């Protein structure tokens, strides 16, 4: 009866009409895309590795 | 999808508050005239009842 | 609309109650609500408050009656009108609470929809009477084969479990009821035992575990849980091992048979204690209520092997107290012990020397025994008894220069001891408790290496399933070993032993 | 390939036998045997690029 | 604040009686503010004496108290502000801060008291927290959203284990920690404020990972007992509304039974055995009950027990004791023997350790630790009547690893730099159980006691025996 009348009134009359897009976003993680597999350059160039490998093998016994 | 289940629940309360100010309404209203009346002679009716 | 919805649900609710006794709070403070009015109050009876909150009213004193709250003080406060609901405990009781976990009011806390059940009975009443008692044929079986052998328990038949707190305590009731699926299956409806779990003090996330443990062995669809967590107010914690009675009431009656574990039983004295404080009532040794014992004797007297022209059906206990050091001492444990007809109790040096179930044989007794234990299995392990009594004197005299004898023993006790330990939550059957200790006692796997008595016992069984499963379903329906049925079973032993 | 690279490492510890005095054989075999499972836990801790949009 | 004046009726203690007019009903568990120089004095109305005439729990002190003296009444539990800046900020019971970086920004308020979430809303752990302390690691393996408790010795580094914990833990997961200190001293909350300030998870000038409420002992019992209601709520609006997980931590629990003990007998209710609370199950209960694993949030506790006189069978910790999922004991003896962390391995005991719950290998091993600890244990008795000269050399084998083992346990931790000056190791999870596998094979059977000594992983055993070979 008077629980009719509150809610009736309440439910038909006053709706809360959803927020901005913007104030969702800010209450939640934005996002930003992670970038690069990762991409390293080529290492141990020219004959320096050659050299060097070479000489510094000697790891055999005597 | 945390704050858009937030949101609801969030409206429910908001929605108590307006239930809350429509009571305000109620007690402005001639209805707490009215309905208490009404409440008066279906208490009697009640009460007759027993 | 669930706004909509929910106020038809309210809408829906404005009948009227032209309240014979009203109340009016006094003053309420310790949720001991005095209250001005109700004279026609019964004792204990449901009152409703117009917070809603529910209560019973221990002291019925002249000019006011100290209610006591089953809800919080934080919804209730003075002057409040208190509705008199008139009526005294009671809680459903039928059928459908099968799979079913409620508090003790009997709403679902797991919210499997209403309750099923045929009738709200009370929670007070009686146990049954010495001519409407009688003696129990029945044994039944946990699964476990030192618990059903060297401590056998039968039906309608109280026994307590006390023990080391939350060391697998939970885990060695648990067991039974998984042992309680096979029996379950099984037609005969006093082996249909029907099994009530309450748990007392256990908190919400602990009896969510249980309730999971539960689910996923599918024990659900004959346990009940009744439920009085941490959270859950001392009355309903106090009223709780009475209001589950009730329930299994319906199934003693019934004919049918059920087994209840009250655990734990010391925090429901602990709310005793709580409630008589607050109240004022006396305290009374090691600060708990003098008829503490009162409560705990009209309980435990309850569960019981009715007669047969009472229509030959039980209710079977396992109440579970907890020892906080082994203080069998202590208060509680003396009058319970007392009560009871048998104690198991677990031993903590056994749990941390890995033996789980940390069972000590010693301070376990069954004082019915033979009367619940299958006869096969008595056969088999009244030599099993002897053996571990020896194995347990000569285990001290494990310490240099020893005799033959003492050798032999400490070779045939170690191995048996190994072979009674049991990995949790595995239950067994009779038909296979009987053939592994028949080997034990004939000392088949006593020869067998210590190290190797567990890939022997698998394996056995195994073994016993290929050679002679036969043999197997036939110890299961005969139930009683004839000298042929040893002869065969010896002669499996040997071929397996020797392999 | 990754089943030479071990076969080959461990026929290594009694080539090495043969001549003693390595030191860049344990360089060798820590970064291959490293980088094969450093790399096979980062392919198994993958989660390929994928969101939903059925439920969320 | 609703126009209901009380009259102080009688300052007797904490306990203050206030005498509202009539036709004019308070409500239990409401927020009385005193206007006097020392603020607003909140009063927690706790139990209703009728003729609108309450016995209120004080917070603040009596000292001064005027009788007769207006009582406005703010009504119900006291709300304290919440945001994203209670992270980074101390803050006393009443909700304000102590670091005095302004006022929190409320975003919300909400109350100190919460109910437990239901049965229906709990959804259980059933995932391995990592500590990197290896015992524990092994013999009681921690769980997310466990409820860990520290039953430990008078400060005996029970702040350098929850510091170690922090150090690794806290900073290692997204999640917020909530730093609660109920009942401690302000020497240990300059150390702890610095310290925390000094590894960063106080960013005093950006978000920390942290928040803390120190309540400290100077305050009276009420303050005392109601600041961890606050700060559950707290963790609450994490858990549930910010949806992040806590990795939660109190301190210490049997200050919060003192002060809960003090006013059961203030307020005149009989106090229980050892003089605690009648009401102390279940007020520990709720407290246990409202930290749990909800689907909205994840929630750590690691709770600090202090054992009086190191007796645990004391009823107040023997209560906790249940409600606790992952008990830890941390004993003198074990920190004299020089062995850090002072853990008692046989006695601490996580929930999950269950054998394919941590895998069958890791079952398996610290099955063969603990029977080799636990005789070692017995033959301890042995050694010291008989001696070890007539018990196997399979005993003195299971011995030397277990000596060997007991300074394996022997991990330095950073926050021991403070004090032992060793910086600490973290080992991972894989690499301890294949430690622990290697150590009770016997293959390091030739690396001496000392090499174990304050070293953490397999790599270091073998590279401090290595040190001592040299």
């Amino acid at each position: 009866n008077v629980i009719q009348d509150l809610y009736l009134r309440e439910l038909k009359d006053t709706k809360l009409a959803p927020s901005t897009l913007q104030d969702a976003e800010g209450n939640v993680k934005p996002w930003n895309p992670p970038q690069k597999p990762n991409l390293p350059e080529l290492e141990l160039q020219g004959p320096e590795a050659l050299k060097a490998y070479t000489e510094q093998n000697v790891e055999t016994a005597h | 999808v945390r704050y858009e289940a937030s949101l609801r629940q969030l409206e429910q309360r908001q929605l108590a508050k307006s239930v809350i100010s429509r009571v305000q309404s109620e007690l402005g209203n001639p209805k707490f005239q009215e309905k208490v009346l009404q409440q008066s002679i279906s208490e009697i009716e009640q009460l007759l009842s027993k | 609309e669930v706004s909509s919805i929910l106020e038809e649900r309210i809408k829906g609710v404005s009948d009227e109650a032209n309240l014979n006794e009203t109340g009016r709070v006094l003053a309420v403070g310790d949720g001991i609500a005095r209250v001005f009015g109700l004279n026609n109050i019964q004792a204990e009876e449901l009152v409703e408050f117009s917070s809603g909150v529910k209560g019973m009213a221990l002291n019925l004193e002249p000019g006011q009656v100290g209610i006591v709250l089953f809800g919080s003080d934080r919804l209730v406060k003075e002057g409040e009108l208190v509705k008199r609901t008139g009526n005294i405990v009671d809680v459903p009781v039928g059928p459908g609470l099968l799979g079913r976990v409620v508090d003790a009011l009997g709403n679902p806390i797991d919210g499997k929809g209403p309750i099923d059940a045929a009738g709200r009975s009370r929670a007070q009443v009686k146990a049954p009477g010495i001519l409407p008692r009688r003696s129990v044929h029945e044994p039944v079986q946990t699964g476990l084969k030192a618990v059903d052998a060297l401590v056998p328990i039968g039906r309608g038949q109280r026994e307590l479990i006390i023990g080391d707190r939350q060391t697998g305590k939970t885990a060695v009731a648990l067991d039974t009821i998984l042992n309680q699926k096979r029996w379950n299956n099984g037609s005969d409806e006093s082996k249909k035992l029907y099994c009530v779990y309450v748990a007392v003090g256990q908190k919400r996330s602990t009896v969510a575990q249980l309730v999971q443990t539960l689910e996923q062995h599918d024990a659900m669809k004959y346990s009940i849980i009744v439920a009085a967590t941490a959270s859950e107010a001392a009355p309903l914690q106090y009223l709780a091992p009475f209001t589950a009675a009730s329930i299994g009431e319906w199934f003693r009656d019934n004919g049918k048979h059920a087994l209840i574990v009250y655990d734990d039983l010391s925090k429901q004295a602990v709310a005793y204690r709580q409630l008589s404080l607050l109240l004022r009532r006396p305290p009374g040794r090691e600060a708990y209520p003098g008829d503490v014992f009162y409560l705990h004797s009209r309980l435990l007297e309850r569960a019981a092997k009715l007669s047969e022209k009472e229509g030959s059906g039980s209710l079977t206990a396992l109440p579970v107290i907890e020892t906080q050091g082994g203080d069998v001492s202590a208060y509680i444990p003396t009058n319970v012990i007392s009560i009871t007809d048998g104690q198991i109790f677990l031993e903590a040096e056994l749990f941390y020397k890995g033996i789980r179930p940390a069972i000590n044989v010693g301070l376990s007794v069954s004082r019915v025994g033979s009367a619940a234990q299958v006869k096969a299995l008595k056969q088999v392990a009244g030599s099993l008894k002897l053996f571990l009594a020896q194995y347990r004197e000569v285990a001290a005299f494990a310490q240099s220069d020893l005799d033959a004898s003492t050798k032999q023993t400490l070779v045939r006790g170690e191995r048996l001891t190994q072979l009674l330990k049991q990995n949790q939550y595995s239950p067994l059957a009779t038909e296979e408790q009987v053939p592994l200790i028949y080997a034990g006692v004939n000392g088949h796997l006593d020869g067998i290496e210590l190290s190797r008595i567990g890939e022997f016992e698998s394996s056995f069984l195994s073994y016993l399933k290929s050679n002679h499963n036969e043999l197997l379903t036939e110890i299961r329906e005969k139930g009683e070993l004839s000298k042929e049925l040893l002869a065969s079973l010896k002669s499996a032993t040997e071929s397996f032993v020797a392999t | 390939a990754k089943s030479a690279a071990n076969k080959l490492d461990w026929a290594k510890v009694i080539s090495s036998l043969r001549i003693t005095g390595s030191t860049a054989t344990q360089l060798s075999s820590f970064k291959k045997r490293n980088d094969e499972a450093r790399r096979q836990l980062l392919e198994l801790q993958s989660q390929p690029t994928e969101v939903d949009f059925s439920h969320y | 604040s609703t126009p209901i004046t009380g009259k102080v009726t009688a300052v007797i203690g904490a306990i203050v009686d206030v005498h509202f007019e009539q036709s004019e009903l308070p409500a239990i568990l409401n927020a009385l503010e005193i206007k006097t120089p020392q603020g607003k004095l909140v009063l927690e109305v706790a139990q209703h004496l009728g003729e609108n005439t309450v016995r209120t729990i004080a917070m603040d002190g009596t000292e001064g108290l005027v009788r007769g003296e207006k009582v406005l009444d703010t009504g119900g539990p006291i709300s304290v502000p919440v945001g994203r800046e209670t992270l980074g900020r101390i803050i006393n019971v009443i909700g304000e801060p102590i670091d005095e970086r302004g006022p929190i920004k409320s975003k919300l308020r909400k109350p100190i008291h919460a109910d437990p979430p239901s049965f229906a809303e709990q959804s259980t752990s059933a995932e391995i927290l990592e500590t990197g302390i290896k015992v524990v690691d092994l013999l009681a393996p921690y769980a997310r959203g466990g409820k860990i408790g520290l039953f430990g010795g008078a400060g005996v580094g029970k702040t350098v284990f929850i510091q170690e914990l922090i150090n690794n833990i806290a900073k290692a997961h997204g999640g917020f920690s909530v730093f609660t200190g109920v009942g401690e001293r302000t020497r240990e909350g300059n150390d702890l404020y610095r310290e925390m300030k000094e590894t960063g998870v106080i960013n005093l000038e950006g978000e920390s990972k942290v928040a803390l409420v120190f309540g400290q002992m100077n305050e009276p019992p009420g303050a005392r007992a109601r600041v961890a209601l606050t700060g559950l709520t707290i963790a609450e609006y994490f858990r549930d509304e910010e949806g992040q997980d806590v990795l939660l931590f109190i301190d210490n629990i049997f200050r919060f039974t003192q002060a809960g003990s003090e006013v059961s007998a203030l307020l005149g209710r009989i106090p229980s055995a050892v003089g605690y609370q009648p009401t102390l199950a279940t007020d520990m209960g709720l407290l246990q009950e409202r930290i749990t694993t909800t689907k909205k949030g994840s929630v750590t506790s690691v709770q600090a027990v202090y054992v009086p006189a190191d007796d645990l069978t004391d009823p107040a910790p023997a209560t906790t004791f249940a409600h606790l999922d992952a008990t830890t004991v941390l004993s003198r003896g074990i920190s004299e023997l020089g062995i850090y962390p002072a853990v008692d391995p046989l006695d601490s005991k996580s929930r999950l350790l269950d054998a394919a719950v941590v895998g069958q290998e890791h079952y398996d091993v610290a099955s063969k630790v603990q029977e080799t600890l636990q005789t070692y244990k017995s033959l301890q008795d042995i050694i010291a009547i008989l001696g070890m000269d007539e018990l196997s050399e399979q005993d003195k084998l299971t011995v030397e690893r277990a000596r060997k083992i007991q300074r394996f346990l022997s991990q330095p931790f950073a926050v021991a730099e403070v004090f032992t000056g060793i910086p600490g190791k973290l080992v991972r999870l894989k690499d301890t159980v294949a430690s622990f596998k290697a150590v009770l094979e016997g293959k390091y059977d030739n690396i001496p006691e000392h090499a174990f000594y304050m070293v953490g992983g397999i790599e270091d055993v073998v590279a401090k025996a290595e040190k001592l070979a040299a």
